[PDB]
């Protein structure tokens, strides 16, 4: 009884010639869900495209209308206004942009509406969860920030929401959206240093009445499954003890795996799925969205595993013959491994940051 | 068979250039011609000056015209305009800081409206603080991506 | 005159050169900015916000025109004979193109040739044929029941001699609507089966031919099994 | 003279071409087939109760058939999808298999006898 | 077979000399064929 | 393996080496941060057997290369042996004057690159030996460092392949011991430099000149200056000079880069000595040393 949103069109969009972000990856996921016969254990839905009045509760109407009117072949009149909204270089303009944004935001708002009305406990929208887009400009491959809309929907019934983020990059759009409120708490586990977006410092914990209600866990290179677990379980446990969330939005970016295009971590499929296990084990209403992920064979396999494990099933190790099978050679297994990349987190460092966090959380 | 490199010399142009050297009565004139070409390559020899010296070495009008056609010469008033970039692409870093990265907003930027906001979202969402990431200046030890497999 | 041709080509390349370019051999690493380090082989892709730089200066492509078609090429791993580069620095080392793309010329080579043998070891037909049977069977379990109801409604049922509307009391104007919809359903369900059966039988024809060839090109090594 | 194996070299390309068309179509089917199974089991139970008329006797025969009618009306748009997909797959595989068959007709000719009938002494023939 | 045999030689030569060849390029139709098609559609 | 090997190969590029030394020299000449002139590279070479180890590895690899014909192997082995023994002085109240006179070598970019490579190879071998000995796990064996040497010897002749090599290396679990594989690369670059010198017809006199200056007792300036003028003349009018000085007392190698009007000896203990050396230079040196 897991709501699983999926629109068939989202896999036909195309960012640009050699761009790293391919929505096609989502389609690959579905193509393994069907051939793994998980189609029958899931309540599969088709998202209602979000209107324009739905998308301008976070964003501004000027930015959303610009997104509406623009077009890749009639942007000789928009070319001046392009970079006023950060559009153009790594957030390009492509054919059918507004459709893609409406698809993803509609999936997220639909999941929130499923959870509001008791129709399920766990919802899945693998083609949403774009956490970088800001209120008045695109930012780092994301144009509209659907997660803020999902949370604004959840807050109608529930009273306190928790947004957990395990994308290697920082979730800056979401954190900046709810930075001065206590009703939503953001928690991010991100590589820090000389890295995108360069925010996310361990002393940035909200303002106003939001003081203490954010959590930034600045890690370093090469981190692996055991260290990640050792710093993930204590903080999550104390947040659930002291914050007492009612709804959980879990962001499942997969550029934190070993071998990614733009990643510097060393997790593996087991190390990544441990987080989903541990957050599920609290028996809460849980939306579970996608995120980063730029080596698409890894993304497909890991997201398939996490869906089969969120439902409650036990998928085989081998891979069922499907259309995108040859992407997964030469082994053809549902496993993503890790490499001998050298860790850079000394145990003393992890314990220091963990203690500083937990001492912050006691208020 | 043999592969054609990108922008490889075509046969017509090689023929024409060897006839140019042949009209040049000397191997010293041919060497001077190579010197002209090289000095144009090394950003010490202009375009029109290359054409002028080429003509004063070839003393033939049709070859001057063929060169000016190969050089892709065009005399037009080069127009240079300087347009500043929009205020919003750099203005953030003049805002009164609050923390390392969060900077208070000025009143002129809290003057645009989102039209789908009800009474809830006007009390949950953050309105007046931005997140201005920090800017490197002169990085001087750049890391690469080394795994080539 | 080869040196002269090289000179002419070099001059043509200089004319061809773009208005803005990268001259320094060192490329821009991650580096997350272009200030200071412009003219750095890829610094046009970098600025303030710059998620990253995905295109490194090792996959860059150079086009060479052969005959009538242009073929790109990865030219960072050329022979480029030098002291610094070892052979095992080349990813595409020991990938022999001349023997991967080569023809057979000998029937038994079917079982040793690298690429071809990797082709006769896939069992994608035997999976698809069984999937087709699994799909046909459920549909047929449904069609059999539709068909029984049909022979009842028409009236050609040996065990039901009376009028069908009577044997399950309904107005004779309800029986006609029911019969119409049942007829549509039964006809469509029969057509789907008739097509999927042709699909499956042709898959089986392919499987039969494949095994026959695997058994021919084994000569005296023919032990009944033909799983490569 | 000496013979290249042109047919035996095209056979190996046809044998690869065959699965892909139907691969796409098979998956597109499994989706539809899996979003219709509950309705089909409904229909089977309904036909059974209407045709036995003596084993599950809790109904009013006028309504016991209005339910079957509505259920049959529900399943109708899926049969059209299945028919379109089956005809597409049929055409694709037909062309591919015509090619493969025309090839195998020849690959059996330019292959030495001893390679398909064995040596004239490895035949029992009592 | 002749076409494959020609392509193999071309690619082995291009391999030794220049680099390692990537996938065949996906190009448009010819100028002549575009012309004829715009004609018969016109 | 990939980070180490990539950073390595990206480090020892000819032009990169030259640009590094040039940048340091330019920063000195103008006193940008208060840095005054002098030496731009300094390093101590203690052991004398490590050089024989390096010679062993070099000959091992040289018998298994495929660029050079049968005689170039002998040529290159000889040249390496000669430049090792002569310069580095490795055996292959009236006596301290030697250890007080630093021996001088003048060459061009090729020589500077060659010597930078040799110092790098030495440093890495020595760090290896120190880590095998001081670390109390593999030191417990009689010849763990020696086992490493014998294994590398095996591999470089073609008697062992690279997979066994790398998996055996993984036993040490050490980046410091990851650094052993780079020796093949370093040796390849070295052989290349040496060969391009053996074809450099201006080499002979140069190294011959070196031989000549390996016979004096303690030099007066004028001899060194006329040596330097010889060298500077043998090259084209455009070139730089690289000065490599050997202190056998401290067993220290120092390297600097000299342009036309530069001082060869930077330290004078009294103004009279300075004036003496100047006048000598004005006499002989092609361009007066020490003038702006
Ligand atoms: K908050
Ligand atoms: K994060
Ligand atoms: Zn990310």
């Amino acid at each position: 009884k897991v709501s699983y949103f999926y629109d068939e069109d989202v896999g036909n969009y195309h960012y640009g010639p050699q761009h790293p972000m391919k929505p096609h990856r989502v389609r690959m996921v579905h193509n393994l869900v069907v051939n793994y016969n998980l189609y029958e254990k899931l309540n599969v839905i088709t998202p209602v495209r979000a209107t324009r009045n739905d998308m301008t509760r976070c964003h501004t109407d000027e930015y959303i209308e610009f997104l509406w009117r623009v077009t890749p072949d009639t942007m000789e009149k928009f070319q001046p206004h392009q970079l006023k909204f950060n559009v153009g270089d790594d957030c390009p303009v492509f054919d059918g942009l507004y459709e893609f944004c409406s698809i993803s935001a509609g999936g997220s708002i639909g999941a929130a509406q499923e959870l509001n009305s008791g129709n399920a406990e766990i919802a899945i929208n693998w083609a949403g969860g774009l956490h970088h887009a800001k209120k008045r400009e695109a930012s780092g491959f994301c144009y509209v920030n659907d997660i803020a809309l999902a949370a604004l929907e959840l807050l109608k019934y529930h009273q306190r929401v928790l947004y957990i983020d395990i994308d290697v990059h920082h979730g800056d759009g979401v954190e900046e959206f709810f930075y001065t409120t206590d009703r939503v708490m953001t928690c991010s586990f991100h590589k820090f240093g000389e890295y995108f977006p360069g925010t996310g410092h361990i002393k940035d914990t909200g303002i106003g009445t939001g003081k203490n209600y954010a959590v930034n866990v600045p890690l370093r290179d090469g981190i692996d499954d055991e260290s990640y677990e050792s710093v993930f379980k204590p903080v999550i446990s104390h947040i659930m003890q002291w914050f007492r969330p009612e709804a959980v939005i879990l962001q499942c970016g997969t550029d934190s795996l070993a071998g990614d295009r733009l990643g510097c971590f060393n997790l593996s499929m087991k190390g990544h799925s441990m987080c989903v296990d541990f957050v599920k084990s609290f028996n809460l209403p849980m939306i579970c969205v996608g995120g980063g992920g730029y080596t698409v064979r890894n993304v497909a396999r890991v997201w398939t595993y996490e869906t089969g494990l969120l439902a409650g099933e036990e998928l085989d190790e081998n891979l069922p013959y499907n259309d995108y099978l040859q992407y997964y050679g030469p082994d053809y297994k549902l496993n993503v491994l890790s490499n001998n990349m050298e860790n850079h987190n000394t145990r003393q460092y992890l314990d220091s940051i963990t203690s500083e966090i937990i001492e912050n959380l006691r208020n | 068979t043999a592969p054609t490199s990108p922008y490889a010399a075509t046969q017509e142009e090689l023929l024409a250039f060897t006839t140019i050297r042949q009209h040049l009565p000397d191997t010293l004139a041919f060497h001077k011609f190579l010197e002209l070409l090289h000095l144009y390559r090394e950003k010490l020899l202009d375009k029109t000056e290359l054409l002028n010296s080429f003509s004063k070495l070839v003393r033939n009008d049709n070859l001057t015209l063929w060169f000016s056609e190969f050089i892709r010469w065009s005399d037009n008033p080069i127009l240079v305009k300087n347009e500043p970039v929009d205020e919003r692409v750099y203005l953030p870093e003049t805002f009164e800081c609050i923390s390392l990265t969060y900077r208070k907003l000025p009143d002129s930027w809290k003057q645009d409206k989102c039209s789908g906001r009800d009474d809830l979202d006007n009390s949950v969402l953050n309105d007046d603080y931005i997140s201005v990431a920090p800017k490197p200046s002169h990085v001087k030890n750049i890391m690469h991506h080394e795994n080539q497999y | 005159m080869k040196q002269f041709e090289e000179q002419i080509e070099r001059f043509k390349q200089a004319l061809f050169e773009d208005s803005d370019a990268s001259d320094s051999d060192s490329s821009i690493g991650e580096a997350l900015t272009n200030r200071g380090l412009k003219r750095k082989k890829g610094s046009k892709n970098v600025y303030y916000g710059c998620v990253g730089n995905s295109s490194g200066s090792s996959i860059d492509i150079d086009y060479y025109n052969i005959g009538n078609t242009k073929r790109g090429v990865v030219s960072h791993f050329r022979r480029r004979i030098d002291p610094e580069w070892l052979d095992h620095d080349n990813p595409y080392n020991d990938i022999n193109i001349a023997e991967i793309m080569s023809p057979l010329t000998k029937p038994q080579d079917l079982l040793t040739h690298p690429a071809i043998s990797s082709i006769f070891e896939q069992n994608y037909l035997s999976i698809l044929a069984s999937s087709a049977l699994e799909i046909i069977s459920a549909e047929h379990k449904y069609t059999a029941h539709l068909e029984q109801l049909m022979v009842a409604l028409l009236g050609d049922d040996p065990s039901l001699p009376g009028p069908p509307h009577e044997v399950f009391g309904i107005s004779p104007e309800q029986c006609r609507e029911l019969t119409i919809t049942v007829q549509e359903a039964l006809e469509k369900s029969k057509e789907f089966i008739r097509c999927w059966t042709n699909v499956r039988m042709d898959l089986l024809r392919a499987i039969r031919f494949k095994n026959k060839v695997i058994a021919y090109c084994q000569g005296e090594d023919y032990n009944g099994n033909t799983q490569v | 003279g000496i013979e290249i194996f042109a047919a035996l070299n095209d056979f190996t390309d046809a044998i690869v071409s065959v699965p892909e068309s139907v691969c796409g179509k098979f998956t597109s089917l499994k989706e539809i087939d899996a979003q219709v199974r509950d309705i089909r089991q409904n229909v089977i139970q309904e036909i059974g109760v209407v045709l036995k008329n003596e084993k599950n006797d809790e109904l009013s025969g006028e309504e016991r058939c209005e339910r079957l009618q509505k259920t049959l009306k529900e399943i109708l748009p899926y049969s059209d999808s299945k028919i379109c997909l089956a005809t597409d797959a049929m055409n694709n595989i037909k062309s591919c298999i015509d090619r493969l068959d025309a090839g195998f007709e020849y690959v059996e000719l330019e292959i030495p006898q001893q390679l398909r009938l064995g040596y004239p002494d490895d035949r029992a023939l009592m | 077979k002749q076409r494959i045999e020609y392509e193999a030689a071309v690619l082995c030569e291009l391999n030794s000399f220049a680099g390692f060849p990537t996938a065949p390029i996906i190009e448009t139709a010819s100028f002549d064929d575009i012309r004829n098609d715009l004609l018969e559609m016109g | 393996y990939c980070r180490i090997e990539g950073r390595d190969r990206r480090g020892l590029s000819y032009s990169r080496i030259l640009r590094d030394i040039d940048d340091i020299y330019q920063r000195q000449k103008h006193r940008i941060d208060g840095a005054k002139l002098g030496f731009q590279f300094t390093q101590v070479l203690c052991d004398s057997l490590i050089f024989l180890n390096i010679l062993r590895l070099s000959d091992a690899q040289l018998t298994n290369s495929s660029f050079y014909s049968y005689a170039d192997k002998g040529r290159i082995s000889a040249v390496l042996k000669a430049l090792l023994s002569q310069f580095f002085g490795i055996p292959l109240l009236g006596e301290e004057s030697k250890n007080i006179i630093g021996y001088n070598f003048f060459g061009n970019a090729t020589m500077y690159v060659l010597f930078r490579l040799i110092c790098v190879c030495y440093s890495r071998l020595e760090h290896i030996k120190l880590f095998v000995e001081s670390s109390t796990i593999y030191a417990s064996s009689t010849g763990g460092y020696e086992n490493i040497l014998n294994i590398c010897e095996k591999y470089l002749k073609g008697s062992c392949s690279r997979l066994e090599f790398r998996k055996y290396l993984q036993k040490f679990n050490n980046e410091t011991c990851y650094m052993i594989c780079s020796i093949e690369r370093l040796l390849k670059v070295i052989f290349y430099r040496i060969h391009e010198i053996l074809l450099d017809p201006k080499l002979g006199q140069l190294l011959l000149l070196f031989e000549s200056d390996g016979a004096n007792s303690v030099t007066t300036p004028r001899e060194q200056m006329v040596y330097r003028n010889h060298v500077e003349s043998i090259l084209a009018p455009e070139s730089k000079i690289f000065n490599m000085r050997w202190y056998p007392l401290e067993k220290r190698l120092c390297i600097q880069q000299l342009l036309p009007a530069d001082l060869t000896m930077h330290d004078f203990e009294n103004p009279a000595k300075a004036f003496m050396y100047y006048v000598d230079s004005y006499a002989i040196s092609h361009i007066t040393e020490g003038v702006d």
